[PDB]
């Protein structure tokens, strides 16, 4: 309900005085209840030593810069990054969903005592927040763009011998109530160097945890946990920047195939996914070294537009909204071209096409009663 | 000693603290842009032409047999004239990494107002130095032969003792002197008993037989050594010989800029005196046969924007010209976020 401490204490004391009994709780009880849920409270362990990672297990919020170089004689940067530790956040999420996974495994006709390993498929996401400034007046002082970095446990699976069975599935994966945040900072999405400097420790922790084994004591007995990370929560603007490809000016448009814009208009359906992180690193190394000593254009079309070095293994994906808006935007021009009788008119005029558009809009508004607009949506 | 404001073009966001200004036949080339090379300039080098107090950024392409390199935010450049070319070592990858490859940048063609570079890479063998930034490398001549003298700066923690909460923490490198032979890529380290701790963001001046180390900052003690160094080197036919001596006359300066005014006479500009206050005093060094004498200038007046700021950067333009940059004040909220000025050394 977005209740502050002072107002909550006022409500508590008012209800306690008007009722006599202590129905609500004091402030220290609420502080204990919120500290028992924050990351860095319950103990855990890892079967591998997890090199380059500390073994301390009572740490929570930390500075996201991870030992910055803010001295005056260094590259200037004005950001405030606060983050949780990856393993601590995962342990906290597991201790939170302990009851849910217990209920799920009880409903799935399984024993109350059953060790792991629990295959935990986790979704990864990252996106900015636009404008978060709170300046009432005094003109547009600063844009003050922010950015976050969050994860979401997608599913949990367990097996009984050889047969696997999905023991936990999220009801709403792409929702707001299941966004577990790792890091929060105030930096522009286009700011590459600061974003890399902030996200490098998290990527290191993730690649070190990819091949580890967590051991927890949540259900009174030792439970083992594995993890599988999938970075599918990246939009096009960020997946065309963190992967090394050009942002928008490249002829290559497919983030899965190496087909140019010209070849895409000819070959429609016959394609395949020919992109990965290792091949992108190889293409960047070839671009940097250039052992063949070729021209710039041929080297560019040989590296398929790779110019920057990728550092985050991403798994791109699309949604239905973009597909349907693209299909409708194409069909709109198809209707214009078929109503303008262009198959018999080789070269028309822009004013004639605008007249066609106006006539089609009026006919549609008169028959179907629809409001045309250039700004397209879903 | 005359301040002069310079107006910037449209691609002003490509300028970041710690760029590089190379000189070729009087023409200045800008290197070390911000981010990654876009579709306009796939290389990253530009012509830093300035007319009527207005600078332009015209891209420059490489040769067919060249090699594309990523931009660096704190490299080590030295004027190696043995034709004319430059040698870049160190730097900082835009992905917050440190590269330890030597890039040989030379001009292979210049006609019809168009230039052409032949940037190639060269590896190191033997006592290879760890990847680092902020260091300065020079070339010294002896017995008709040339040799590269490099003094280390600072770098990240070693992979063995590196953790997550200190993933970006850095420290000064080991105080060693490395001799790099560009004829075969052979590096050899040398230990000196007079060197106590590391040093970063210093000034390196050499006249054909000895590199002078002026100013600098030490991270281990968070202070600035006020003692200069005199590294007398010699390259005999057999084993090399290097000697270091301590002499009075140092200046507590860090991140200073060095340029040449007259023959064997350089000038130091304001860097950073203390970690909190701003340095404004500037000194000039005059060389002779073996001695060295320092002196100040006639306190050139600055503008209000420079005195009211806190940090800045810049470099030299070769022909006695210092190009510095002042960040825009957020209080005005109407600025290009980076002011730029120039100083006529004369
Ligand atoms: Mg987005
Ligand atoms: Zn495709």
């Amino acid at each position: 309900t977005f209740l502050s401490c002072s107002q909550y204490h006022k409500m508590y004391r008012t209800v306690k005085a008007i009722t006599g009994r202590q129905i609500f709780q004091p402030l220290h009880a609420l502080r204990n209840a919120e500290k028992v849920l924050l990351p860095g409270y319950h103990p855990f362990e890892w079967q591998p030593p997890l090199k380059n990672v500390s073994s301390r297990t009572d740490v929570g919020i930390i500075d996201g810069l991870s030992g910055l170089a803010s001295s005056v004689d260094e590259y200037p940067v004005d950001t405030i990054a606060k983050r949780f530790r990856y393993d601590s956040a995962l342990v906290s999420a597991l201790m939170d969903m302990e009851e849910d996974i217990l209920e799920g495994m009880r409903s799935q006709d399984l024993d109350d005592y059953l060790n792991g390993p629990f295959t935990v498929v986790v979704k990864e996401s990252c996106d900015g927040m636009g404008d978060v400034s709170e300046k009432h007046g005094s003109g547009p002082a600063v844009p003050e763009k922010a950015v976050r970095f969050s994860f979401t446990v997608m599913r949990i699976t367990i097996e009984h011998g050889s047969q696997n069975v999905k023991v936990f599935e999220e009801p709403k994966p792409n929702s707001e109530l299941c966004c577990k945040p790792l890091c929060l900072m105030l930096a522009d999405e286009s700011d590459h160097e600061t974003l890399t400097a902030i996200l490098s420790p998290l990527i290191a922790e993730r690649e070190a945890m990819k091949s580890s084994e967590l051991t927890l004591e949540m259900g009174g007995i030792p439970r083992t946990f594995k993890f599988i990370f999938r970075g599918t929560g990246y939009d096009e603007k960020l997946v065309r920047e963190v992967e090394g490809l050009e942002a928008s000016g490249s002829v290559y448009i497919c983030t899965l195939c190496d087909t140019t814009r010209l070849e895409a208009s000819q070959n429609l359906v016959f394609h395949s996914i020919t992109r990965s992180h290792a091949e992108n690193l190889q293409r960047y190394e070839v671009w940097r070294s250039n052992p063949y000593h070729e021209s710039v254009e041929e080297l560019r079309d040989r590296v398929k537009g790779v110019s920057a070095k990728p550092f985050i293994e991403t798994v791109p994906s699309i949604d239905a909204l973009h597909c349907d808006i693209g299909n409708a935007a194409e069909f709109y021009k198809i209707f214009q071209l078929e109503i303008g009788e262009v198959y018999k008119h080789p070269n028309a005029s822009k004013e004639e096409r605008k007249r066609w558009q106006a006539t089609l809009d009026k006919h549609l508004r008169k028959r179907m009663n629809l409001k045309p607009i250039m700004r397209m949506n879903g | 000693m005359s301040l002069q404001m310079v107006t910037v073009g449209h691609n002003i966001a490509l300028i970041q603290p710690g760029f590089s200004l190379m000189n070729f036949d009087g023409q200045v080339f800008f290197f070390g842009q911000k981010g990654w090379p876009k579709r306009s300039c796939p290389t990253g080098v530009f012509h830093f032409d300035i007319k009527q107090n207005h600078l332009k950024l015209k891209p420059a392409i490489f040769s067919k047999d060249s090699c594309y390199l990523p931009p660096l935010r704190y490299p080590a450049t030295c004027s190696y004239k043995g034709k004319h070319q430059y040698i870049i070592h160190g730097g900082k990858t835009p992905n917050n990494e440190l590269s330890d490859k030597i890039y040989i940048m030379s001009v292979a063609c210049k006609n019809n107002k168009k230039v052409t570079f032949r940037c190639t890479e060269k590896d190191l063998v033997g006592d290879v130095p760890e990847p680092r930034y902020g260091h300065s490398i020079d070339v010294v001549y002896s017995r008709g032969k040339s040799m590269g003298v490099l003094f280390g700066g600072r770098s990240y923690m070693p992979s063995t003792q590196r953790t997550t909460e200190k993933w970006n923490s850095v420290a000064d490198c080991l105080p060693h002197v490395f001799l790099i032979d560009f004829e075969f890529g052979c590096a050899t380290s040398y230990i000196l008993p007079e060197l106590q701790d590391g040093l970063s963001f210093h000034v390196s001046i050499a006249r054909n037989d000895t590199v002078y180390i002026l100013g600098g900052h030490s991270l281990a003690s968070n202070i600035r050594p006020a003692n200069l160094y005199r590294i007398r080197v010699d390259l005999p036919l057999g084993t090399p010989a290097v000697n270091c001596t301590v002499l009075p006359g140092g200046i507590s300066v860090s991140s200073a800029i060095l340029t040449q005014t007259n023959n064997d006479e350089f000038v130091i500009v304001g860097g950073y005196q203390l970690e909190n206050q701003k340095r404004m005093v500037c000194s000039l060094v005059s060389l002779g046969d073996n001695t060295i004498e320092i002196s100040e200038m006639e306190t050139p007046d600055w503008t209000s924007d420079i005195k009211h700021s806190k940090i800045w950067f810049g470099s030299n333009m070769g022909n006695g010209t210092i190009f510095l940059g002042i960040p825009g004040d957020n209080k005005q909220a109407m600025s290009e976020a980076f002011y730029f000025y120039t100083l006529r050394c004369s």
